[PDB]
């Protein structure tokens, strides 16, 4: 007994919409639908129940195939808090629930005024000893880590400065390797050609 | 109206030792669901019961045993004879067996082989950068946790006595600091920013914050560094004017 | 006589008739004043969720007896086939419909006698303030009770036949062959009860239920 889910991955800009489907050869008499946030447990978006249910929860909508083996979820206007994991699963046989692999849903937020560039910072102790932060770029660039596992590269992190209505994404290098610099860290990514390095 | 509960958050055995995972339910659902969940694979059941003092085994039954004396309780134990018992726990119950199933929040568990490779965070704040200043009239700090096993992490950041929310982004996934090893040591970033004025107050003091969940008195030490027990490690800067 | 046997229905018209027992809709005091197609009676947005409910019978005298009355509905809803009426998604029944007014002050309670195997099990209840009620609520009714109980929709479950018997006063007996659903799909099955069947619920005696397992 088999559930299949696509797509496995999917990223999109905040205001897109977007479709994830699950299927399957066997027949379901109700099929959930599921939303989970790393080292949580998945919460219960919806259950469908008969064969051509569709379901509108807000900007979700969720529908179940004619014939009970597939469904779908829809997703309308995406914001970055629907980021996470969503799991389908269906009534099983043996008094169980049988599970999708799950479509893992990252929305970028959009950043207004973007102003990439890659700061030094240096310890409060040390120090001596430094980290490299870019930050500033809008939700077109990637940051990718190293093939050298001596440097070590943490993924865009958005936070929001609520008091100013300011998103910002941010990335953090470092490294004790001496000809590790601010100017070369983030050579693993495609950064925009006008990031400020300051000095 | 009720819910589904798991405890503790975080539970950390030398190899060998046997374990047991509690969830419990006021619900009055009749069936109770075992999961782990890794990386490769998704959820995978464990052990379910469909109905009180009745159980069965799922998928991947070796290893671990259960009971079901009450309706309300599903205990997992995780014996010596399981060999990958490192994962995430999820536990679930539905009003009936094969009905919608409401989750637990999870327990984490990592077993190792040797108590040697379990190591507290080196914790360390770094200052917002002068040319970040005068370019935007804002101010990043960056906390770093290095060098910690289990990852087993909590972090925080306080400003002026109180924790601050607003600004800031931790990593939702600690960095593995040799990839290729197996009971490789953790690295977790994270990012405090405020305005250009308020870092430039020497009077503002902030302070980043990991929870550490590690060994606990009945393990033993006698290696010649400290104990690396449950246990917070801080790390601190003033504004500068 | 011979009954249908389970084994004879495909995976997708069991499970269909799982739901259509299980997830009846039921709504009292609502009104229609508009006629598709003859058969059917429209109630906008009254439906689950708020889609529109299209209620379907067998004839044009039934659908006008009800047109502009304060009706309660009980009756097995679907999806796939239920013609639109609007741009609103749309939920479909056959009959179910009896007026509002019609009520008794305490729920009658209707014995049903079970049987497995030939074996008496426990006496099963159900209940209906209604003095006049669809025959289709009260079989949705019993077959809830022998889902949960006996598990006839479950594919791999020991029960293979079924016989739900109405011994009623008058002259006329109902019955109902469980697993000789008319096709595959909901609008098919629930089709059955696109007559609008209504009894008196005091001229029922009691009902008598057989469930036979293979083997
Ligand atoms: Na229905």
């Amino acid at each position: 007994q088999l559930l299949e889910q696509s797509p496995q991955f999917l990223s999109i800009q905040e205001g897109e919409n977007l479709t994830v489907y699950c299927n399957s050869s066997s027949v379901f008499s109700s099929l959930q639908w599921y939303r989970q946030e790393p080292g949580e447990g998945p919460v219960l978006l919806v259950t469908v129940v008969t064969g051509g249910e569709v379901k509108k929860l807000k900007r979700l909508t969720f529908q179940f195939g004619d014939a009970r083996k597939d469904s779908s979820l829809h997703i309308t206007a995406a914001q970055p808090g629907d980021t996470g994991l969503y799991l389908c699963a269906g009534a099983g046989s043996q008094g169980n629930l049988i599970f999708g692999k799950g479509t893992k849903l990252s929305v970028k937020p959009n950043i207004q005024n973007p102003d990439p560039a890659v700061y030094q910072l240096r310890d409060s102790k040390s120090s001596d000893k430094s980290v490299c932060l870019f930050t500033d770029f809008d939700s077109q660039t990637n940051v990718s880590q190293s093939k050298d596992s001596d440097v070590y590269i943490t993924d865009k992190c958005v936070l929001d400065m609520r008091s100013m209505d300011f998103k910002s994404n941010s990335a953090v290098a470092w490294s004790n390797k001496s000809d590790f610099a601010c100017a070369n860290a983030f050579n693993n990514s495609i950064i925009p050609e006008d990031t400020f390095f300051p000095s | 109206d009720g819910g589904i509960t798991q405890s503790p958050k975080y539970l950390f055995r030398k190899e060998g030792q046997n374990v047991t995972l509690s969830c419990e339910q006021n619900l009055n659902h009749d069936a109770m669901y075992w999961y782990r969940q890794d990386p490769g694979q998704g959820l995978r059941l464990i052990y379910y019961s469909q109905i009180v003092n009745d159980f069965q085994k799922g998928d991947i039954a070796e290893g671990y045993s259960v009971s079901r004396e009450k309706k309300e309780s599903f205990p997992l134990t995780v014996t010596s004879a399981q060999k990958n018992p490192t994962a995430f726990y999820l536990c679930a119950s539905s009003s009936r067996s094969s009905y919608e199933q409401y989750f637990g929040p999870g327990t984490r568990l990592t077993v190792t082989e040797d108590l040697k490779n379990v190591f507290p965070p080196e914790v360390a704040v770094f200052e917002p950068s002068e040319a970040e200043i005068s370019h935007t009239q804002k101010a990043t700090l960056v906390c770093l946790a290095t060098g910690f096993y289990p990852d087993h992490v909590e972090l925080s950041w306080w400003v002026n006595g109180k924790e601050v929310h607003s600004g800031v982004c931790t990593d939702p996934q600690p960095l593995k600091e040799q990839p290729a090893l197996n009971d490789s040591r953790y690295s977790l970033s994270s990012r405090l920013r405020v305005s250009a004025t308020f870092w430039q107050n020497p009077r503002n003091h902030f302070r980043c914050q990991v929870q550490f969940y590690g060994l606990s008195e009945n393990d033993e030490w006698t290696q010649d560094r400290a104990k690396p027990v449950t246990q917070i490690v801080s790390a601190e800067a003033w504004g500068r004017a | 006589e011979d009954l249908h046997d389970k084994s004879e229905l495909t995976d997708l018209a069991l499970a269909n008739a799982y739901g259509q027992y299980n997830h009846p809709f039921i709504k009292e005091n609502i009104k229609s004043d508009e006629i598709s197609g003859e058969k059917d009676l429209i109630f906008r947005n009254q439906g689950d969720s708020g889609n529109d409910l299209r209620v379907k019978f067998a004839t044009a005298d039934l659908a006008q007896k009800f047109k502009n009355k304060n009706v309660d509905i009980y009756g097995a809803s679907f999806y796939y086939k239920c013609e639109k009426i609007s741009e609103n998604i749309s939920e479909c029944l056959y009959g179910g419909t009896t007026l509002n007014s019609e009520k008794l002050a305490q729920e009658r309670v209707i014995g049903a006698n079970v049987w497995v195997d030939g074996i008496q099990k426990e006496t099963e209840l159900i209940r209906t303030n209604k003095k006049n009620v669809t025959l289709q609520e009260l079989d949705i009714k019993i077959r809830k009770i022998l889902s949960d109980k006996y598990k006839i929709y479950y594919k791999d479950s020991e029960i293979s036949k079924g016989l739900i018997e109405f011994d009623m006063k008058t002259p006329r007996d109902y019955s109902f062959d469980i697993y000789d659903l008319k096709g595959e799909n909901d609008y098919e099955i629930d089709k059955i009860y696109e007559d609008n069947k209504t009894l008196k619920s005091d001229d029922i005696s009691h009902i008598d239920v057989n469930l036979y397992t293979k083997k």
